[PDB]
């Protein structure tokens, strides 16, 4: 209510509001930091859900508002941007929301739990100024397709697509992006964009091919078994194998990339595809011949080679750990999979 | 004011030392750095005015260049006068081309960075060393010249001596380190500066040999000695020379032998800066 925006208000301790940056309005702030403020300096609650409920009836009684002026949406948790009391906003700033993703409260892991848990678009769009430093005397402008949602357990994608663009000014400011993306404690690196497309496809390769690891999934079954959750309901056996697949590729340090397929629907077709954490490597679940899809990131090249990227035969090393891995080299896949039947005290 | 040679292990800063040195200069580790309390660090940097950081351009830079950015904020938040210089060093096994794409890549690596910590205030050079060549005693140099107060004064005499005696370079140099102290505004070439440097070799080995009486006496010498002044005429129509201006300093020009035929004039007004750089460097009230 009031109180709390005049104690938002205060010029000692406050909270960062924006400056007279060109486009944005006085007293602009960002939703996240607010809320984290909100967390702290408050008249007492705790967990963000209520401080974005206090927010919302904020926004209900028109105290704040976007900085549009678009007063129909609710308040969104994340970098958008909201002032003190149209489209064309959506085209020139960057606004992504942040996913209140639950952590893992079960000790037993997802693939073997007794039961299965089961707004904001998912791309955004911008037009980007690329030339910032007045290089080139004509105009140049890039269309911008970033992700709407932020997870921290998921990777933030960005697209480029110019024609009108001098591409040593691109570089340039890319190089920015990636300057300020290891100063802040990420790494963005280029990727390919069909890594596990055929050859006849659109974002295919006439010379590339993806290696096949099998997951050797039959000495982890049990003596007279077919199935490895046959414990469980079959129904869902296929999903808690994804799962526990994925498991596995969150012991590697694989990264979930959820692609935009390009107007692409029969969610069938299209498969999971993770992403390493150095940006060397993807990888692919398929379906039937249980295993990985393994695709090389050609596009990293030394320019973005750090060393949170490793060396340059990084990938030649994770390869021959995964395949031993996959193969139940020394037991050490069981020495995972009873370890998680430890989990199931 | 003391200088202190920064960096990380196998940078290059013994061999430095080793180097200009050894024929306030004080060499930290590349370990213990700021954030160890093994050393009083604020009541040292309080002292020291110029800060050099050595960067290995072939080994990898990017922990390097945190520690630099680290200890960049450290010593700006100790005192806002201090002079800070990147060393970029082990150049001698580098290409043409490769040398170029590593400092332009050092630098707006760098440039950025200090725009994104936001001290954009203070100002940091960028210098290619080498201990094979002289580039790390120009380096040095120009590190040297930012704490002497007195250089635009002598850059001002040395440029209306050179304008008026027809000399084409001149130089300030302290004979025992072989770091000039000041120049004119024409560039430096290397090929000017190696000769330059030698001369001082040739000029100090001869008067070690052939100045044994007298020179080195313990009491005092009876008689006042004269002033070490050598000229050198080459082939290719230029003359070297050099006059001690002061206990430790010497001034060597390059002019060609066709205006060194007036060369009473260019001793006239090497003697009128010997004045002016005597009493500049005199204690007064
Ligand atoms: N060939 C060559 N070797 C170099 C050069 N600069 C440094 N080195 C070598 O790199 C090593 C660096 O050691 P250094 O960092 O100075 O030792 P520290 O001061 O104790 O940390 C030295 O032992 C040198 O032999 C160079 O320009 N050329």
């Amino acid at each position: 209510l009031t109180e709390i925006l005049e104690a938002m208000k205060h010029p000692s301790t406050g909270v960062q509001l924006l400056s007279e940056q060109k486009g944005l309005s006085p007293y602009c702030f960002i939703s996240a930091e607010v809320v984290h403020w909100l967390v702290n300096h408050v008249e007492g609650i705790q967990t963000q859900a209520m401080a974005i409920d206090i927010m919302q009836k904020m926004l209900e009684e028109q105290l704040i508002t976007h900085a549009s002026g678009e007063a129909w949406r609710t308040f969104i948790y994340g970098f958008y941007f909201y002032k003190i009391v149209f489209a064309s906003f959506q085209r020139k700033w960057f606004e992504v929301a942040f996913v209140a993703e639950e952590l893992v409260h079960s000790e037993i892991p997802a693939f073997l739990l007794p039961w299965l848990p089961s707004t904001v678009p998912e791309q955004r769009t911008v037009t980007l100024d690329v030339d910032v430093n007045n290089r080139t005397d004509r105009l140049e402008w890039c269309s911008c397709y970033y992700h709407g949602n932020f997870s921290l357990n998921a990777a933030f994608e960005i697209k480029l697509h110019w024609m009108a663009v001098t591409a040593a000014v691109l570089f340039e400011m890319v190089q920015g992006w990636h300057r300020k993306a290891t100063s802040c404690g990420f790494l963005l690196v280029p990727v390919l964009e069909g890594p596990f497309a055929l050859p006849s496809y659109l974002y295919g390769d006439p010379l590339r091919a993806q290696l096949f690891i099998p997951l050797n999934i039959s000495c982890l079954l049990k003596e007279g078994s077919e199935h490895l959750f046959d414990s469980f309901e079959p129904e869902t056996y296929w999903d808690r194998m994804h799962l526990f697949q994925e498991a596995i590729a969150h012991r590697f340090g694989f990264v979930q990339d959820k692609y935009s397929a390009s107007a692409f629907n029969f969610p069938a077709e299209n498969k999971p595809q993770y992403i390493h954490v150095t940006g060397t490597v993807f990888l692919q679940l398929p379906y039937e011949r249980v295993g990985y899809n393994w695709a090389y990131n050609t596009m990293l090249t030394k320019t973005w080679r750090s060393s949170a990227t490793g060396d340059e035969k990084f990938a030649d090393r994770l390869l021959k750990d995964f395949t031993d891995f996959c193969i139940n080299r020394d037991n050490r896949l069981v020495t995972f999979w009873t370890s998680c039947l430890e989990k199931m005290h | 004011r003391k200088i202190i040679l920064m960096g990380l292990r196998r940078s290059g800063k013994s061999s430095i030392q080793k180097v200009v040195f050894y024929k306030s200069v004080w060499d930290f580790p590349g370990q213990v750095d700021v954030f160890d309390a093994a050393f009083d660090f604020e009541s040292i940097f309080t002292q020291v005015g110029a800060l050099i950081f050595v960067i290995d351009a072939q080994d990898d830079y990017l922990d390097a260049l945190a520690r630099l950015h680290v200890t960049v904020a450290r010593v700006v938040t100790i005192n806002p006068n201090i002079c800070i210089e990147v060393f970029i060093h082990k150049v001698d096994g580098l290409s043409d081309e490769f040398k170029i794409d590593t400092q332009r890549d050092i630098q707006q690596r760098t440039q950025d960075e200090l725009a994104d910590i936001g001290l954009e205030n203070v100002p940091i050079s960028f210098h290619l060393t080498s201990i094979f060549d002289h580039s790390i005693f120009e380096a040095f140099s120009r590190v040297i010249q930012k704490l002497i107060p007195q250089l635009p004064t002598l850059e001002n005499l040395l440029n209306i001596f050179c304008s008026n005696s027809l000399v084409e370079k001149a130089y300030l140099f302290d004979v025992l380190s072989k770091i000039y102290v000041a120049t004119d505004s024409s560039p430096v070439d290397v090929q000017s500066y190696e000769i330059c440097s030698d001369f001082i070799d040739v000029i100090l080995d001869i008067g070690s040999i052939y100045g044994r009486s007298s020179q080195l006496k313990p009491g005092h010498s009876p008689e006042i000695l004269d002033e070490t002044s050598s000229v050198i005429r080459l082939s290719n129509d230029l003359v070297l020379f050099l006059r001690e201006m002061n206990q430790y300093l010497a001034l060597i020009c390059i002019v060609r032998a066709d205006n060194f035929e007036k060369s009473g004039l260019i001793e006239y007004n090497v003697q009128c800066l010997q004045t002016a750089i005597q009493s500049i460097f005199s204690p007064r009230t």
